[PDB]
DNA sequence: ACTGTCTGGACTGGTCGGCGCTATGATC
DNA sequence: GATCATATTGTCCAGACAGT
């Protein structure tokens, strides 16, 4: 429900650039091009950004103390 | 013209199936069943005579009622479907029939009693969570995705699994080659 | 392991693959003795009886 | 041998005794489910 | 589908032109209508109907 | 599947409440008539809601 | 590190090498290789999982010098190719 | 002696887990 | 309001059997 911190094959820490590239990609921006300009090249991390779908704030609207 | 392309079908397709959804049919079935086919029960039952001279009672209109269980300590609250998963309860409303009691032929005052407790589908014209908003399904518990269709008898979710069954009152035609006969079977 | 160039250029692509629900975790059951049933003297069923 | 339960539905703090209780009820909301809270003691998570 | 009531249904049937079955009897040259699997009258061109 | 007909949760859940509502039919005219044979006429017909 | 002899023949050592894997196992056959005294040198794994950290060796000389002091010179030219990457990446890096 | 008819029976093994169900009306 | 008797009586293959 969170983006992974690290890529599932090489390990590359990819969490910290997840919200730039989402809030890049919503802005109408070509998605390839913005992988690019992030550092992502290899596309096994392209395949965890990408392939990513958040969904931790319809989890934390149920409480469950 | 140029011919239509299949993008446009699939925006046409995708506008029927976020028209309709997925469970329209169990949502049909019972709404119809709950406009009119209690009703129609009624009416084909028509009334009860009992074993006294010159009385009998005539049944009336039948209605339900909104989703709510009766605390056994007595009190009245509504019920939703969380609640009715986690304590095991039936996701259920009252029924209510107005019986007319007729004495010597001349019926008297309308009388109306509960009958009975009828579960409800989920998010059906009688459920509670028909026509709410995701941000209310949500602050009920509920997940915004979920279909519905179903009943919650005892906190377990049911689903009722329709049957191909075939068309009745109609009559088909069948050779046996084995028998060497020729029958038509239907069912009434 | 050796470190050298395969014979052969090997198919790589990206599948989607889905975890099914059957977990070897679930289906280990190993039993030497415990509880009989009452009518014939013979081992119960089940993995969690 | 009383206990302190969180209501499901307000969140609020519900002291009762489950031996002794009438009604299992918030009495803030009146909803009658509750959720036994965490227990501040600590423990020892491996990570993976 | 969702079931409509049948009688209007007939009646629009009758209205439009077909002829009741109790009022002519089936004939070869004739076409038999049929409403739900019942035989609710005849009609001379089908295809028109 | 012209000949097939499809039997969904409405006419099922009919027949359901058809059965119930026989046997609670029943119940209320054995109820009704033991209450007269047993309180009296006077009883039944001095408040009959 | 720790060795464990299998069996000894007048010129053949089969041993084990606990606590190493493949990336030294085959580094270090790989250098006996390079030895003209040795006729055979070879090493497996017997099974992944239970002999994960246990590869099993095999060498094999001519009789002129022992299978351990072929092991010895191989270990020697690891560690003396390694010595001088380090030294001209060290070098290099500058 | 043939021939169609009535009746009885068996319906591949194992395993996984779930989901209900095992009283009621009439005195004293 | 507590207890007590009673609670209803699915096709196909093979063997045996009236009918002509
Ligand atoms: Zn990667
Ligand atoms: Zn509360």
């Amino acid at each position: 429900m969170i983006v992974p911190v690290r890529c599932f094959t090489c390990g590359k820490v990819l969490a910290d650039k997840y919200y730039e590239f989402k809030k890049r990609v919503e802005a109408g921006e070509d998605p390839g091009k913005v992988l690019d300009d992030l550092g992502v090249e290899r596309y096994c991390c392209r395949r965890t950004l990408l392939s990513h779908v958040e969904l931790i704030d319809q989890v934390m609207v149920y409480k469950v103390y | 013209e140029p011919t239509l392309t299949p993008d446009e079908l699939w925006l046409v397709m995708e506008s029927y199936w976020k028209e309709k959804g997925f469970v329209r049919q169990h949502l049909d079935s019972y709404n119809a069943f709950i406009d009119h086919g209690l009703q129609d029960v009624v009416n084909e039952f028509g009334e009860v005579v009992p074993d006294i001279p010159n009385f009998k009672v005539k049944f009336g209109k039948i209605r339900i009622g909104q989703p709510e269980f009766q605390e056994a300590q007595g009190q009245r609250r509504p019920l939703y479907p969380m609640d009715a998963r986690i304590r095991n309860l039936t996701y259920s409303a009252p029924l209510y029939l107005e019986m007319i009691p007729v004495v010597n032929g001349i019926e008297q005052e309308p009388v109306e009693v509960r009958i009975g407790e009828l579960p409800i589908m989920l998010k059906s014209k009688a459920c509670r969570l028909y026509g709410l908003s995701d941000e209310e399904l949500i602050k009920l518990g509920e997940d915004p995705k979920d279909p519905g269709g179903y009943f919650i008898i005892n906190g377990s979710e049911r689903v009722i699994v329709s049957i191909e069954d075939l068309a009745p009152n109609k009559t088909l035609v069948e050779r046996d080659e084995r028998q060497n006969k020729v029958v038509a079977k239907v069912f009434s | 392991i050796t470190g050298r160039r395969l014979e052969a250029d090997i198919f790589i692509g990206v599948i989607y693959y889905q975890r099914l629900h059957h977990m070897v975790a679930d289906k280990m059951h190993a039993r030497s003795r415990g509880p009989v049933q009452v009518l014939t003297k013979q081992p119960t069923e089940g993995r969690a009886r | 041998a009383t206990a302190v339960y969180r209501c499901a539905k307000c969140g609020k703090e519900v002291e009762l005794d489950l031996a002794t209780a009438r009604e299992v009820r918030c009495p803030y909301c009146g909803s009658k489910i509750l959720y036994k809270p965490r227990p501040r003691v600590a423990r020892r998570v491996k990570a993976i | 589908t969702t079931g409509i009531p049948e009688r209007e249904v007939r009646e629009y049937l009758m209205k439009m032109g077909v002829v009741p079955i109790e009022e002519r009897r089936p004939a070869p040259g004739l076409y038999r209508v049929y409403l739900n699997g019942v035989l609710i009258g005849t009609v001379e061109d089908g295809r028109k109907l | 599947y012209a000949n097939k007909r499809l039997k969904l949760a409405g006419d099922l859940l009919k027949d359901l409440f058809r059965v119930a509502f026989g046997q609670l039919v029943k119940d209320m005219q054995y109820q009704m008539t033991k209450t007269y044979q047993r309180k009296g006429e006077r009883y039944t017909f001095e408040n009959i809601q | 590190m720790r060795i464990e002899v299998i069996r000894r023949e007048e010129n053949l050592l089969e041993f084990y090498l606990e606590g190493e894997d493949h990336t030294f196992a085959n580094l270090l056959t790989e250098t006996l290789h390079e030895n003209e005294h040795v006729t055979f040198a070879g090493y497996t794994i017997e099974h992944p999982i239970t002999m994960a950290r246990k590869p099993r060796f095999k060498v094999v000389t001519d009789g002129k010098i022992t299978p351990e002091k072929a092991l010895e010179e191989a270990a020697q030219k690891i560690f003396d190719r390694a010595r001088e990457v380090l030294e001209a990446w060290k070098a290099a890096i500058e």
